[PDB]
RNA sequence: GAUGAUGUCAUACU
RNA sequence: UAGUAUCUGUUCUUAUCAGUUUAAUAUCUGAU
């Protein structure tokens, strides 16, 4: 039945594709037995390209069928294909490799994904460096609340890649920060995304738009994961520094957490004394019964 | 870029090219709540259209769930003009 | 204005139990403006039903804070925190530390070290050395947290609730060196001690706790952390005694976040994430509004949890009653 | 200048244009800002606090008067002194009951 | 209008953070007392630089990447293998404090670094073998540490022949509550 | 002068190698390697001790002339 | 080249640590051989 | 090559996946 | 160390109460507000009790309660504003004794702000419009009505803010079958933020504010 | 820009604490356990601490400085 | 030990 | 397609103050 199925797969009509997509899948969720391993490959080479498509019934049905096949079949083999691919790609659907890394983490276990992916970041090429740190970003934005059992198996690869010159890897690692932070939000990751916060705070005068608003992402979301007192902490010195240009950062800061969180900066305002002219002092929360 | 204003009770809409699309932040994962739009966005021959494109709307627009986890649903309007 | 009171014995004197009350004098609030302070002493005569007046130790700032520590006594007043001796006319000032940042709410007493809540930030760790007679502080708190009291759960860990309604839970970190020792040179991490606490656990309660208390109410059970709120309302936070069931409860509190909404329309992770982040504690709360959902609404959730709706309430049931109800 | 004639670029870039002087350091004058604060550290700005009896911490970095220098290590010694606990405790200086 | 950085450090009662530019802010007090707040994490430095903050880390070779050890234990085709290596050995990695930012020289400074005992290839290095011995272990340091007697900054160590004894010295010298089971 | 100054000590002995070495005496707050190297501890009297003691330390062959 | 100056990186470009300088090829290293900055540097290493 | 043992590897991922359930 | 959070017994201060057939017979009951939680008490004429009919913890600070009634209908719904920034409308359900969230409309972000209102809470004594409002620059109006199936159909929130300025305390006017009116107290503050002298704070007098809303025109007149 | 409360590069000491004073009083007027603390400190209804906090509201931290 | 700024260069990546 | 980055080349009196501006330089404008 199912090498009868596999032409039918390059079909341009949108019913065709999700129809035999979706049996592709419920064939590889219950009965993947009498198939090999090949057969799925194959079968997994001509889903690759069919997650870019407009429909989104055609994407959904995609995700749960190459699911379907990463949990039937082993990893190892379709991660090996993946990471060829991440790395001989450098193009548009290099994406659509990192979207089924992402798919066959969270089908899967990501123990079984994440030292090869890791194994494979220490080739000294760049391009494929940033094709892991892209992979590593979607990976955690798509899996969410799982990735909290791999915040410390990650951890040294983004101090690398955060401290690194190239800047590029900056952007990339603070998206990673950014999904991680939002995917583990309420977990008891705070240590490690207090740890991850060290390094990229110092890239908030960076200068490209594309750099210093991922900066500004990864801040919101390290603001909801480990709190905003953290956040005015980092804050709290550059809000009136002498400089113009550290006070155009921290006020654009201070302003996203501001309108993030201005009920809790209540809490978190630092003691301000009163001068010979006005009263600074909140009273009120000094008393004590 | 972003209409902004106080949104009421009309359902955004978006085509067929970006259905399921988060308006905000351009993700696909994890649609969480429902978009609502200004009046005026809706108003006329506006109704039903993309909150994106102003094409003809198929499905409903949704933010993200990392969007609605920080509480970027509560901005206003996200009719792009 | 009395603030402070506390019982203890002393080693100068003999079994006699002495009642110290702090007193604020004429202590307007709006502005802080206070005109000094006393210490009241009372011998507690009549087996613990009579009071008689003593003598009363002047001071400058309000001794807010007053607790027994190994035969003396520790006052709080203002900023300082004094290690005073019994004497016979006055109370004599043995020992004195000044480093505590705005204003001393409480202070707590395990072993040697002394716990001391401050006004505005966090739970100051001072290690006392008994030769030297010095109060050396040693650890502290990263977060700027209006203190309302405190608790002291082992040796290393405190529990401590917030003016806003919080309830905090921090303990040191394992090889800190307790036996530190110019001055000009040596700095802290950040304005503070060279060793840090690490918060393990962080919970909004939305109702301002003002006591907290590591009992247990029913024999035969296991101990826990009870809280009293402002409101008008009584908490208790149970510690978990396995993995399995914190996973399931874990579980449990994520499906009825999503399939349960509160209905205020408010978050329930972003309310107990108000001020600081929800970390290690699974809400009951929620979790108890399982068996009021409905019952179509609790096979849906109780099936991906591969148990039957009645085993979810019998678990449920079972960590009320194994601890206190 | 150092050797060849540096370039007037680098002169203006490293700010040697702009001349600092320490009463400290015997009236010394430095060359660029980044070398006047690396000064403070060196060895003749700790000889020239030696011989004013300052311990030359970090409170007296970016301190180039001498009055201002023993003012703020009169007043720096001053609340050291009200910082740390001398052993000035009471034992029962009213002898009675 | 501006005063000096002398009279800001006679005014302000934190003379310590006081720096050459912050006399030259709009509110110099303010800005003196929220430098002196307990928690703040200093500002980064290459504000002042004119480098871009890591574009002066080229001439310093690195390893292009070490890996966390339960991983490298695998090998990197038993899973077993893998989920103890992501679950039972996963040890948790040197984590920084809040108040510990980056800069440029971070990695090169070895500030992390044991009292009263050298390496193996410091011992290697300084001609003494590694050992229980007595004779040879202790450093020649220890010699004059026996002599002059014991160095005050390591009050807790007992030195080989003077405060230990020569066949002892084999190296030259509350339960938590809630925890799980 | 609370850094002390140890010449004697070639380039190939590591700075690690040297705070390890400095570590014994005391707590070597800052390390710097300039041919000859600088040990920064914690008090005064740590480095004179450190001084006297390291002195006689002829590490393959090059003794450490630690010096205020 | 045999030169101990020109590096492989970990970041799959060339390095001179003479100059501390960056070069996506080995002609961009060759043309800064013959640069200005190359010549003093190893002119400064001459002595 | 790796295409020999696909199978066995194959086996392997099903034998760890019926240990673990 | 993980923990597990419970409540032996609920808060049982009261913050807000309002009075109205909320189960929709003839008798009257109690909606109060003891903070996060939400009850229902029954007062018995007879034996003259309080039975508590319902509990419900909202997991938020209900910063307001008031209830209205639409013309000639025999049930009173519960408006709550409260700190999730979505203005709320309940109906007790006295056959499966639950609130239902009948209307939740989302206006500004979640917290006790200073402009996104909760705070403070008026209705048309016909129900035929409620006003929700910040302490600051911000007040919206729903317009509420029925459709054929006796449902309840709230409108888009119309503005009528005005920044620079406090509100005291809002309610809703009594004017009738005319358009309904909204009274305010208001503070212009923005005389005495640029005046030194301190003499516009003496002088900052208090402002009764009448809103009318026009509900053929759709939009809110001062 | 348009939220109350917000800052910028120029903002001033004074309109920075007042911004904070008015927001926290707001957030006292909000949380119904703040203002019964205050309520419970001094000796008065919580209507008069409401009405005292609004009258703190048209200058919280007095009058502002020149330039 | 402080490497910035610019273009006629020339070479790489989007 | 037109944006960025990296090499090469250039990078402005070892003569003095004031003003705009700058965190400070730098730049620009006038006088010796
Ligand atoms: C509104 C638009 O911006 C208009 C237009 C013309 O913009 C250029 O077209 C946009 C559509 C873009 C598409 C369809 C891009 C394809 C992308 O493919 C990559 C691989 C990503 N795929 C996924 O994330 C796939 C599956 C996910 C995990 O699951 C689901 C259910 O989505 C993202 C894009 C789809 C249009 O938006
Ligand atoms: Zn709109
Ligand atoms: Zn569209
Ligand atoms: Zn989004
Ligand atoms: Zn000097
Ligand atoms: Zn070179």
């Amino acid at each position: 039945l199912l090498p009868r199925l596999t032409p039918i797969l390059k079909n341009r009509h949108e019913k065709v594709q999700e129809n035999c997509i979706d049996l592709v899948g419920r064939i590889a969720d219950r009965g993947a037995e009498y198939v090999s391993a090949r057969e799925w490959m194959r079968i997994c080479f001509e889903l690759l390209e069919l997650l870019k498509a407009h429909k989104k019934a055609i994407r959904r049905a995609t995700v749960n069928t190459f699911g379907y096949i990463a949990k039937a079949i082993g990893p190892h083999d379709v991660l090996a294909t993946l990471l060829n691919n991440l790395k001989v790609q450098e193009r548009q659907n290099r994406v659509c490799t990192t979207v089924a890394i992402a798919i066959v983490a969270e089908t899967c276990s990501p123990f079984t994904v994440l030292p090869a992916l890791m194994n494979e970041y220490r080739v000294p090429e760049l391009n494929v460096q940033n094709g892991v740190l892209k992979s590593l970003s979607f990976l955690f934005e798509y899996i969410g609340e799982m990735g909290k059992d791999y915040i410390y198996a990650v951890t040294p690869l983004l101090e690398d890649a955060l401290m690194d010159r190239d800047l590029v890897h900056r952007q990339t690692a603070s998206a990673v920060v950014q999904h991680m932070s939002l995917g583990v939000y309420g977990f008891g990751c705070e240590d490690s995304l207090n740890h991850l916060l060290n390094y990229v705070w110092p890239n908030v005068f960076e200068t490209s738009p594309h750099v210093i608003q991922a900066v500004m992402g990864a801040l919101e979301g390290l603001r909801v994961a480990i709190g905003p007192c953290r956040m005015l902490q980092y804050c709290l010195q550059g809000l009136f520094h002498p400089a113009r240009k550290v006070r155009d950062v921290y006020w654009k800061i201070y302003n996203s957490i501001y309108i993030g969180s201005q009920d809790a900066l209540i809490a978190h305002y630092p003691r301000i004394y009163n001068d010979d002219k006005n009263t600074y002092i909140r009273y009120e929360l000094d008393y004590i019964l | 870029i972003f209409c902004r204003k106080q949104a009421g009770v009309a359902i955004g809409r978006l085509c067929e090219k970006c259905d399921g699309k988060c308006v905000i932040c351009d993700s696909y994962v994890r649609p969480c709540t429902l978009v609502r739009i200004c009046d005026e966005c809706n108003y006329g021959s506006y109704q039903g259209r993309c909150v994106i494109c102003g094409g003809p709307g198929v499905s409903d627009a949704y933010y993200c769930k990392e969007c609605t986890i920080q509480e970027k649903d509560r901005d206003g309007c996200p009719k792009i003009v | 204005a009395a603030f402070s009171v506390a019982v203890c014995r002393f080693s100068n004197t003999g079994e006699d139990w002495y009642v110290l009350v702090g007193v604020a004098k004429d202590l307007i609030l709006n502005p802080r403006s206070v005109a000094g302070g006393f210490v009241y002493t009372y011998k507690l005569v009549n087996n613990g039903e009579k009071l008689e007046f003593l003598h009363k130790t002047p001071v400058e700032e309000v001794p807010a804070a007053i607790a027994p520590f190994q035969g003396r006594v520790l006052i709080g007043v203002g900023k300082l925190l004094r290690v005073y001796d019994l004497g016979k006319k006055k109370l004599l000032r043995k020992c004195e530390n000044k480093h505590i940042a705005n204003y001393i709410s409480g202070i707590q007493t395990i072993g040697h070290r002394v716990i001391v809540s401050d006004v505005q930030e966090s739970f100051i760790w001072v290690r006392y050395k008994r030769n030297e007679n010095q109060l050396i502080i040693f650890a502290d708190d990263t977060y700027p947290r209006w203190v309302t009291t405190a608790s002291l759960l082992d040796y290393d860990t405190v529990a401590g609730a917030d003016k806003f309604g919080n309830i905090c839970v921090v303990r040191l970190p394992p090889n800190t060196n307790d036996e530190v020792d110019k001055a000009l040179w040596d700095r802290g991490l950040l304005n503070g001690a060279s060793q840090k606490a690490e918060v393990i656990m962080n919970y909004h309660v939305g109702e301002t706790v003002l006591s907290l208390q590591k009992t247990t109410l029913i024999p035969g059970g296991s101990e826990s952390l009870v809280y009293t709120t402002l409101s008008g309302g009584i908490g208790i936070l149970v510690p978990f005694t396995s993995h399995e069931d914190h996973d399931f409860f874990q579980h449990v509190e994520m499906h009825l976040r999503s399939e349960h909404p509160p209905l205020c329309g408010r978050d329930h992770l972003s309310f107990r994430s108000y001020y600081f982040p929800v970390k290690n504690v699974i809400d009951g709360d929620l979790c108890e509004q399982f068996n009021s959902m409905e019952p179509n609404k609790q096979k849906n959730v109780s099936e991906e949890l591969d148990r039957t709706p009645p085993e979810v309430s019998k678990k449920l049931e079972d960590i009320r009653t194994r601890y206190a109800f | 200048w150092d050797g060849k004639p540096i370039p007037y670029w680098l002169y203006k870039l490293h700010g040697l244009n702009i001349n600092y002087n320490c009463e400290i350091c015997g009236n010394y004058t430095y060359r660029g800002p980044k070398a006047f604060q690396r000064h403070f550290a060196e060895w003749r700005h700790a000889h020239g606090m030696r011989c004013l009896g300052i311990p030359n911490t970090a409170h007296f970095a970016n301190v180039t008067q001498i009055e201002d220098a023993v003012s703020l290590w009169a007043k720096l010694k001053l609340q050291k002194a009200s910082e740390r606990w001398q052993p000035d405790t009471e034992e029962e200086y009213e002898d009675s009951s | 209008n501006r005063f000096t950085v002398a009279e800001l450090k006679q005014l302000v009662a934190r003379p310590d953070v006081v720096e050459m530019h912050d006399v030259t802010a709009q509110d110099p007090k303010l800005l003196v007392h929220l430098k002196a707040t307990r928690n703040s994490v200093p500002v980064p430095r290459h504000w002042c630089f004119k480098r871009k903050y890591l574009q002066g880390k080229r001439g310093i070779e690195k390893p292009p990447f070490e890996l966390p050890d339960f991983i490298k234990r695998t090998g990197i085709i038993d899973y077993q293998k893998l989920h103890d290596a992501f679950f039972k050995w996963q040890t948790k990695p040197k984590l920084t404090i809040h108040g510990d930012l980056y800069y440029e020289g971070k990695e090169f400074e070895t500030r992390l670094k044991k009292p009263g005992d050298l390496s193996d290839e410091l011992r290697i290095s300084l001609g003494m073998p590694v050992g229980p011995n007595a004779h040879k272990v202790p450093p020649p340091w220890l010699i004059a540490m026996q002599r002059y007697g014991p160095p005050p900054s390591y009050p807790n160590l007992k030195i080989p022949g003077l405060n230990s004894p020569i066949p002892e010295s084999c190296s030259f010298g509350k339960p938590l509550y809630g925890d799980v089971f | 002068d609370a850094t002390v100054y140890v010449g004697g000590l070639d380039e190939k002995v590591s700075e690690p190698l040297l705070w390890e070495l400095f570590l014994q005496a005391g707590p070597v707050v800052n390390t710097h390697m300039p041919g000859y190297g600088f040990v920064e501890f914690l008090s005064e009297e740590d480095a004179d001790y450190a001084i006297k003691i390291m002195n006689m330390i002829k590490l393959y062959g090059k003794p450490i002339r630690v010096n205020k | 080249n045999k030169d101990p100056y020109f590096m492989k990186n970990h970041l799959g470009s060339y390095e001179c640590k003479l100059c501390l300088t960056l070069h996506n090829n080995e002609g961009s290293y060759l043309a800064h051989t013959q640069g200005k900055k190359h010549q003093t540097n190893l002119a400064r290493r001459a002595a | 090559a790796a295409a020999a043992a696909r199978a066995a590897r194959a086996a392997a991922w099903r034998a760890e996946q019926a240990a673990a359930a | 160390m993980f923990l597990y959070n419970l409540t032996l017994q609920r808060a049982t201060g009261i913050s807000f109460a309002i009075h109205g057939n909320f189960s929709g017979t003839k008798q009257q009951e109690i909606v109060v507000s003891r903070g996060k939680i939400l009850e229902l008490l029954r007062p018995d004429p007879n034996t003259g009790k309080v039975h508590t009919l319902l509990t419900v913890e909202v997991f938020g600070v209900i910063r307001s309660l008031m209830a209205f009634r639409l013309t000639g209908g025999t049930k009173d719904y519960i408006v709550v504003g409260s700190d999730s920034g979505r203005i709320v409308i309940l109906e007790y359900q006295p056959s499966k004794n639950m609130f239902e969230k009948i209307h939740q409309e989302t206006f500004g972000k979640s917290g006790c702000r200073r402009i996104v209102p909760g705070q403070f809470l008026a209705v048309d004594p016909k129900g035929r419009a409620v006003m929700i409002s910040a302490i600051e620059k911000q007040k919206l109006v729903y317009i509420l009505n029925r459709d054929a199936a006796a449902r309840l159909t709230i409108s888009s929130p119309l503005e009528a803010h005005k920044a620079n300025t406090l509100v005291y305390h809002v309610v809703g006017v009594d004017v009738g079958f005319e358009n309904p009116m909204f009274a305010c107290l208001e503070m212009d503050y923005e005389e005495a933020d640029n005046d030194p002298t301190g003499e516009a704070a003496a002088n900052t007098q208090q402002t009764l504010t009448f809103y009318e809303l026009d509900l053929g025109l759709n939009h809110v007149v001062r | 820009s348009k939220y109350i409360g917000t800052g910028h590069a120029d903002t001033t000491k004074w309109e920075w604490l007042v911004n904070q004073h008015r927001d926290s009083y707001c957030s006292y007027m909000g949380h119904f356990d703040l203002l019964n603390y205050f309520a419970i400190a001094e000796n008065e209804s919580k209507a008069r601490v409401r009405f005292n906090l609004m009258e703190k509201m048209l200058q919280p931290c007095g009058p502002p400085a020149d330039k």
